[PDB]
This record gives structure tokens, sequence and C-alpha cells, in this order.
């Protein structure tokens, strides 16, 4: 196998032209093809297309209205430009090598990937745009272990990163903030809870405080009960 | 064309042996032998295992078996080690000169004993829906192994739409947590009796459910 070297600008806005480039280290084109492969947060691994050093191309069907593929043998480097973007089209995409062979007359072997670049992470969104914050007031779902699960729903900001503290950060005890998840709109949203005792809500205060530092928001969001 | 179907989620503790299927059709796994198999770390780039069904690339570990049988190829890893819980994607050439793939299997190794998820749904609160908007939250903790699928209900009909779910990662005890999104308009939460997340877990199903009228 070789190793594949890629670059080109992840940061994108819709409409816009990913252009992404991948450089061969040692191996060349030879007989082979050189492919773009997608990894979207959600789904599993999109077959983008592929080329040979001649220029022969064979494209994703879902794709190939907005994709073309390029190679540059004096600087043995091949290409991906796929126009038109959306947030559909945020992904890690890696460049790798399809080492096809012919046997004989019918017989294809080396019909797999190999030669796997390490990524360029994609996103697509319009603009910087901070996050409404929501309470998730306590429900009591551990009756056994008498405890209750309260919380912020941080919805729809971008780009990453937004840190959750707990009553300006002196509650850190039993609080978990997930992982964001992207959603088809390109925005993010999060959820940060906190695990506390039943008899403990109403008399101690929840206060969570949300600070999406990309865009200078800061709030904090009162957490109380719905119901005694 | 259309992606191998795979199971989302195979568990073996070490020493096991397990095996990932990979469907497909006619045009792909059925009449060729051009299926592969492909392990990632998470960061880490794709690394291939199986090539051609069942050739192994030197460096590859022989508890690493490829094979086929009609419509359905299989990956079978012996000697289950903890460096094998990754995802694994299979993928094959086809009869109309494309590749496609999997949608991918997350293998655990059981480190530790399983750990059945709590699973607390929050309602749209007031204040979103004030706002013209409804996202309901499913919580999941304190599970083990860290694999978990999520299926929401309209009443008792399937909801795809709108639906968003992370990865599991450890919480600060050191089991799993998850998160499942449905975001719903005012209306679509106020026209149904009620919605419930189902959270699936190492062969059994746990149950949440909330209603507009509550």
């Amino acid at each position: 196998q070789v190793q594949l070297q890629q670059w080109g600008a992840g940061l994108l806005k819709p409409s816009e032209t990913l252009s992404l480039t991948c450089a061969v280290n040692g191996g060349s084109f030879s007989i082979y093809y050189w492919s773009w492969i997608r990894q979207p947060p959600g789904k599993g691994l999109d077959w983008i297309g592929e080329i040979n050093q001649s220029g022969s191309t064979n494209y994703n069907p879902s794709l190939k209205s907005r994709v073309t593929m390029s190679v540059d043998t004096s600087k043995s480097q091949f290409s991906l430009r796929m126009t038109s973007v959306t947030a559909a089209d945020t992904a890690i995409y890696y460049c790798a090598r399809a080492p096809r062979i012919r046997w004989g007359s019918y017989r294809l072997k080396q019909t797999n990937f190999d030669s796997w670049g390490q990524g360029t992470l994609v996103t697509v969104f319009n603009q910087i745009k901070g996050p409404s914050v929501f309470p998730l007031a306590p429900s009591s779902k551990s009756t056994s272990g008498g405890t209750a699960a309260l919380g912020c729903l941080v919805k729809d900001y971008f780009p990453e990163p937004v840190t959750v503290s707990w009553n300006s950060g002196a509650l850190t005890s039993g609080v978990h903030t997930f992982p964001a998840v992207l959603q088809s709109s390109g925005l993010y949203s999060l959820s940060s809870v906190v695990t506390v005792p039943s008899s403990s809500l109403g008399t101690q205060t929840y206060i969570c405080n949300v600070n999406h530092k990309p865009s200078n928001t800061k709030v904090d969001k009162r957490v109380e009960p719905k119901s005694c | 064309q259309s992606a191998l179907t795979q199971p989302a989620s195979v568990s073996g503790s070490p020493g096991q042996s397990i095996t990932i299927s990979c469907t497909g059709t006619s045009n792909d796994v059925g009449d060729y032998d051009y299926v592969s198999w492909y392990q990632l770390h998470p960061g880490k780039a794709p690394k291939l295992l199986i090539f051609d069904v069942s050739r192994r690339p030197s460096g590859v570990s022989d508890r690493f078996s490829g094979s086929k049988s009609g419509d359905t190829a299989s990956l079978t890893i012996s000697g289950l080690q903890a460096e094998d819980e990754a995802d694994y994607y299979c993928s094959s050439y086809t009869g109309s000169s494309t590749y496609v793939f999997g949608t991918g299997t997350k293998v655990s190794v059981l480190s530790q004993p399983k750990a059945n998820p709590t699973v607390t749904l929050f309602p749209p609160s007031s204040e979103e829906l004030q706002a013209n908007k409804a996202t309901l939250v499913c919580l999941i903790s304190d599970f083990y192994p860290g694999a978990v699928t999520v299926a929401w209900k309209a009443d008792s009909s399937p909801v795809k739409a709108g639906v968003e779910t992370t990865t599991p990662s450890k919480q600060s005890n050191n089991k799993y947590a998850a998160s499942s999104y449905l975001s719903l308009t005012p209306e679509q939460w106020k026209s149904h009796r009620s919605y419930s997340c189902q959270v699936t877990h190492e062969g059994s199903t746990v149950e949440k459910t909330v209603a507009p009228t509550e």
C-alpha cells in the first residue's frame, strides 16, 4: 500500500464548493483507481467516486450531479470537487486507493480500499449562531435510589463547542454533559443533566450556565420542578 | 446501490468468537467475490482486515476471517481481545462498477459486567412551546457496554423524521450514557396521545412515554 496526505478547506457555507486534495507518497497512480469516501456523523460510509491516472471516473449515482474528480500526474495528486454543498454533505472525507486488477478476462481482484488518508472534517453552515436554552425540569426516574434527573437543553447553535457549568461552577458532582448531535439544519444541540436526590428538589437551587464562546452567548437558566 | 445491511451492535467477552454479517443482493455480495471488511477506531483511519471475501493482508492477525454464503458475507473475529473494540464496516464492488458500504457494526468486548440503562424521557418545556418549538429529550444512563439503538414512537407508529441520537460515552462513574432527541412542531406534539422512547441494549428494550396531556 501507499501513504495518502490530504488537505483542503473544511469550513464551508451552503451552496459553496468543497475542494479537497490528496497526495500520493510511497508509490504512484499506476494502473489503480483513486477514490474519495465520506463518513457523516450519523451514517456509515458513502462511496463518492474514483479516478485513474488516465482520467476515467466512476461516481456515486446519488452524488454525480455535483461531483467531479481530477488528477495531476506530474504532482501525484488527485482532487475532489463537490458543488452546491449543504449540511447533508457534512462529514469526514477520506481519500483512499482502490487497487483493482484483472486476473484473466472476467476476473477482478483486490476489489477493496487500502491506503486510507487520515480524513478531512467538513462542516457546512451559514453563520455563527448562539444557542436557545430551555430547562429540563426534574423527572424522578430511579425509585429504588430516590434520585431525580434535571438538566438544560442547549439547542440550535453553531459552531462547536459549548461549555455548561452548574451553579456558577459550584455544582460538578453528578453532572454529565453529552456530546452534541448534529441536526439536519447543520446546527448543533446538546443537553447537560444532573442526578440529584429527590428530597433536594425545591430546596436546593439548580441553575445551568451556558457559554457558547464562538458567539459570546452566556445564558443562565433556573431549573425548577414542575409540580408538587 | 443500496447499503449492505449489518447488525448495529455485537458484543462478546474476551476469548470469545463473534461473527458480523453483511447482507446485500445479487449484484454485489451474491454473484461476486468482492467483499471487504474494515476496522475503524475513533479518530483513526479505517484499516483493511479482509478483501476478496476471505483474503487477509499480511499484518492482519489470523483471528480475523471472512466468508460468504448466498447474499450474506460474514466477518468472524476469534479469540476476542480488548483491542478489537471498534466499529466494523463491510464493503463491496458491484456489477454496476460502483462500491457500496455496509451500515456498520459496533463491536464491544465486555471488560465489565453488563449494566442495564436507566431511561428518563423529558417532554417539551413550556418555554420551548411558547417559542413555537418542541423537542423531546431521551436520556440514557448507567449502562454497559456502550452500544444502544433508540426507536421513537408516536402513539404506536414509528417516528423516523427529526431523530438525532449521540454515540454513547463514559460518565464519571465508569458506565455509559447516551441521548436522543425528537424535534416536533407544537402541533404534532399536541396531535397524538403519547410519544415513546425505546432504548434497546444487549437484547432488551426499555421504554418511556410522555403525553401532551400530562
